[PDB]
C-alpha cells in the first residue's frame, strides 16, 4: 500500500552532461551507470530538463521532444525499461525554459502552462513515475496550476508523483502553497542559511510539522544546490545522518554522496561541477584530484563520505520505523538536537547530534517525551559518524558524551 | 565517446627551453571530453604556476578564487625522455593508479603556449588540449589556431570552452 517515493531517497541529475564526465553526455551513458545508482540504493531519479528549449523563445520551445544533443526517444525508452528491473523510479523536470535566465519565460503566461498541461499524459504514456517543476516562485497563480497538475498526475494513477521547487525559505509563504495542495510534495531554502545551531535546527524541524498536521514532506537543503553550496566540511556528515532519519522523503543532488565541493578544484562551473569518478576526471590539471575526493577512492575506505551514505541508505530503505515512524523530539542543550523514530511493533531508533565545536555531555530527559514513550537504560550502537567506537554493543543512556560535529545511531527492540 | 589520439598525431615544441617557459600562464582555454561545452557556463579563470628547479623539474601551483577565498594546490612535473615532455612525480604503485604524460606542442614563450595532457587508469586513457597565455585575454587569431588543433585531434567544436577572467586571487 505505502507509496514507491515514501521508501527511500531521491537523486537529482540536472547536468547530465557533467554527471557522466566522460564522453557524449547523454541518455545512454546514464543507462551504463544503474548499477552505481542501485548500489546507493536510492529510489528515483529525477532526470534533466532533457526537452527542446531554445533559449528564451516560447515558439521554439517544445516539452514534447528530446534535445538531439542527449539522445534518442528510443534511449530514454530503454532507460526506463532498464531503471525498472532495477526497482529504480524515474521522474522528469519540465521546467520550460531551463536554458534561459527566467525559467516561466517573461510573457505568455497561460501558453507556458498550457505546454507543461498537455505535456503529463504524453510522458505517463511513455512510462514516467511522476514530473519534477523548479522555480515556481517566478510562475503567476502557482498555487492554482500546480493543484491542476496534481489532479491530472494522480488521475493517472495515485502511485505518479508531482514534485515542486522553490527558493523561498519563509514559513507562511510554503504554508500558503500547501493550503489547498496539501499532499503535494515541496523542496525548498528553508533549512538552508539559518547559522546551524543545534536548539535553532530543532526549532525549524519541530514548528513545521507542528504547522502541517505532521503530514508526510520531503528533506532538503535545497530545490536544486549541492549540501556543500550551505555548509562547512565538517557538518556534512552530521546533516546526511539527520536527514536519513526525519520523517518524510529525504532529497539529494549528484554528488552529494561524496560531499562534492565546487570550491575544491580549479576550473568547476560553481553551480554545476563535475562528477569526480576517479583521478583521471580533469587531465589538464595533473596533481589537484587526491584518490579521496573520487567514487573510486571513497569506496575502498569504510570511513568514507560515500560509505556513510550508502549505509544510511540501507537502514532508511528497510527499517519500518525509518519507513512510517512517529517523530519525539527532546529539549538538549545549546549545541544538541535528539530525537526518537517509532513504529508499532518494530525497532526504535535514537539520533543524537552535536553541531557544536566542543565535547559534551547529553543529558537526555524523559519527561520530554510524552508520558506513554520510554527508554531503556541501553541501547545497542548501529553507527557513529566518527571513528574509533564499537558497534553492536551496548552504551548506557544518562552517560553519553559527544565529540565535537558527531553524530550517534542507536536502536532498541519493541519491549511490551 | 572520442578516443585519445595516437601520441605519434601530438606536435613536440622544438629546441624547448625550460627557462623560457618558466612562471605564471593564464589558463584562457580548455578542449575536452569533461562534461564542459561552449553552450554553458565555462568556469572561471584560473593560474598555473611554473618554478624551475635545479633537477631540471617544475614545481607546479595551481591557484583559483573558491567559496570566499583564494585557494592553492601544488605537484611536481619530472622531466620526461625528450626535452619539452613530463610525467606526474609522487606517485602511488598500486597497480590501478592513475599515471600522465604533459607535451608542451606550440610556445613563444613571452605571449602564448599550446599543452597536451594525456591520463591512463588500467586500460582507459583520457585526453586535454590547454592555451595557456601570460595575459588574461589572447587574440582570435590565437584562440582559432587552437580550435583548429583541438578538432584535428577529434573534438567537436563544442567540446571547446573559454574560461571567464576575473581579478580576485590570480594576479598576486
Amino acid at each position: 500500500a505505502q507509496k514507491w517515493w515514501h521508501t527511500g531517497a531521491l537523486y537529482r541529475i540536472g547536468d547530465l552532461q557533467a554527471f557522466q564526465g566522460h564522453g557524449a553526455g547523454n541518455l545512454a551513458g546514464l543507462k551504463g551507470r544503474l548499477d552505481y545508482l542501485s548500489s546507493l540504493k536510492v529510489k528515483g531519479l529525477v532526470l534533466g530538463p532533457i526537452h527542446k528549449n531554445q533559449k528564451d523563445d516560447v515558439a521554439q520551445t517544445d516539452l514534447l521532444q528530446i534535445d538531439p544533443n542527449f539522445g534518442s526517444k528510443e534511449d530514454f525508452d530503454s532507460l526506463l525499461q532498464s531503471a525498472k528491473k532495477k526497482s529504480i523510479r524515474v521522474i522528469l523536470d519540465l521546467t520550460p525554459n531551463y536554458r534561459g535566465e527566467n525559467s516561466w519565460f517573461s510573457t505568455q503566461v497561460d501558453t507556458v502552462a498550457t505546454k507543461v498541461k498537455d505535456a503529463l499524459e504524453f510522458w505517463l504514456q511513455a512510462g514516467v513515475d511522476g514530473f519534477q517543476v523548479r522555480d515556481i516562485e517566478n510562475l503567476k497563480d502557482a498555487s492554482s496550476f500546480l493543484a491542476e497538475w496534481q489532479n491530472i498526475t494522480k488521475g493517472f494513477s495515485e502511485d505518479r508523483l508531482l514534485i515542486a521547487g522553490t527558493n523561498s525559505s519563509d514559513l507562511q509563504q510554503i504554508l500558503s502553497l500547501l493550503e489547498s495542495n496539501k499532499d503535494l510534495l515541496l523542496t525548498s531554502s528553508y533549512l538552508s542559511d539559518s547559522g546551524s545551531t543545534g536548539e535553532h535546527t530543532k526549532s525549524l524541524v519541530t514548528q513545521y510539522l507542528n504547522a502541517t498536521g505532521n503530514r508526510w514532506c520531503s528533506w532538503s537543503l535545497s530545490q536544486a544546490r549541492l549540501l556543500t553550496s550551505f555548509l562547512p566540511a565538517q557538518l556534512l556528515r552530521l546533516y546526511q545522518l539527520m536527514l536519513f532519519t526525519l520523517p518524510g522523503t529525504p532529497v539529494f543532488s549528484y554528488g552529494d554522496e561524496i560531499g562534492l565541493d565546487a570550491a575544491a578544484l580549479p576550473g568547476q562551473p560553481m553551480e554545476a561541477p563535475v562528477m569526480l569518478w576517479d583521478e583521471s576526471s580533469f587531465p589538464d590539471i595533473p596533481g589537484a584530484v587526491s584518490a579521496n575526493m573520487t567514487v573510486k577512492g571513497q569506496s575502498e575506505d569504510p570511513g568514507s563520505l560515500l560509505s556513510l551514505f550508502r549505509r544510511l541508505s540501507d537502514q532508511r530503505s528497510k527499517e519500518r520505523s525509518l519507513l512510517h515512524g512517529d517523530f519525539h523530539a527532546f529539549s538538549a542543550g545549546p549545541g544538541l538536537f535528539s530525537y526518537i523514530r517509532h513504529w508499532d511493533q518494530n525497532e526504535r531508533f535514537l539520533v543524537v547530534l552535536n553541531f557544536g565545536d566542543v565535547g559534551l555531555s547529553a543529558g537526555l530527559q524523559a519527561s520530554d517525551l510524552p508520558a506513554s514513550a520510554s527508554l531503556p537504560a541501553k541501547a545497542d550502537l548501529l553507527l557513529s559518524t566518527q571513528p574509533g567506537r564499537e558497534e553492536g554493543s551496548p552504551l548506557e543512556l544518562e552517560r553519553l558524551k559527544l565529540e565535537p560535529h558527531e553524530g550517534l545511531l542507536l536502536r532498541f527492540p519493541y519491549a511490551a | 565517446l572520442i578516443p585519445a589520439p595516437p601520441l605519434s598525431k601530438v606536435p613536440l615544441q622544438q629546441n624547448f627551453q625550460d627557462n623560457q617557459f618558466h612562471g605564471k600562464w593564464y589558463v584562457v582555454g580548455r578542449a575536452g571530453n569533461t562534461g564542459l561545452r561552449e553552450d554553458k557556463d565555462p568556469g572561471k579563470m584560473f593560474a598555473t604556476i611554473y618554478e624551475l628547479k635545479e633537477d631540471k623539474s617544475y614545481n607546479v601551483t595551481y591557484v583559483w578564487f573558491g567559496q570566499k577565498k583564494c585557494m592553492y594546490s601544488i605537484g611536481t612535473f619530472v622531466p620526461g625522455s625528450q626535452p619539452g615532455e613530463f610525467t606526474l612525480g609522487n606517485i602511488k604503485s598500486a597497480p590501478g593508479r592513475t599515471s600522465w604524460l604533459v607535451r608542451v606542442v606550440s610556445t613563444n614563450y613571452n605571449q602564448h603556449a599550446m599543452v597536451f595532457f594525456k591520463s591512463v587508469t588500467q586500460n582507459r586513457e583520457g585526453f586535454a588540449i590547454t592555451l595557456y597565455g601570460r595575459t588574461k585575454e589572447l587574440t582570435s587569431e590565437l584562440k582559432e589556431n587552437f580550435i583548429r588543433f583541438s578538432k584535428s585531434l577529434g573534438l567537436p567544436e563544442n567540446h571547446i570552452v573559454f574560461p571567464v577572467p576575473i581579478d580576485q586571487c590570480i594576479d598576486g
